[PDB]
């Protein structure tokens, strides 16, 4: 803790709020690009209201 | 107006089918009752979840199938479900099983 210290702060233009937003994309990519790509999944489907009353 | 037969016929041993037709049967499940003349209409068909008595759904109709017609079962049968707006109920006709 600092007594008698008045540094001017900023939580908005704070360059760390943007650094944080960039991380969630790369753990995605580096757990995305080495798995199952699914472009065969764009084959037409037949769908219906399910088995109910 | 729920479209039932007011009476159906069958001989000692055969099976039978009572078709209660209409519009809301494509939306609500169908429940049935057995009123022997003057008795308390016995409940027999239910939706316990989403032996000898059953009812098969078919579009504008739901067909009550009865298997094993002992003469003990001569009664007026009533189909009853609900309209598509889930406010009120009402009953059909009253099928005298001969």
């Amino acid at each position: 803790h600092l007594e008698n210290v008045t540094e001017e702060f900023n939580m908005w233009k704070n360059n760390m709020v943007e650094q944080m937003h960039t991380d969630i994309i790369s753990l995605w990519d580096q757990s995305l690009k080495p798995c199952v790509k699914l472009t065969p999944l764009c084959v037409t489907l037949q769908c219906t209201n399910v088995t109910n009353n | 107006e729920l479209t039932q037969p007011p009476s159906v016929s069958v001989s000692p041993g055969q099976t039978a089918r009572i078709t209660c037709s209409g519009a809301p049967l494509t939306s609500r499940f169908t429940y049935w009752y057995r009123q022997k003349p003057g008795q308390a209409p016995v409940l027999i068909i239910s939706r316990s979840s989403q032996g000898r008595f059953s009812a098969s759904w078919s579009g504008t109709t739901v067909t009550l199938t009865i298997r094993g017609v002992q003469a003990d079962d001569e009664a007026d049968y009533y189909c009853q479900s609900s309209d598509t707006s889930d406010s009120y109920k009402m009953f059909g006709g009253g099928t005298k099983l001969t």
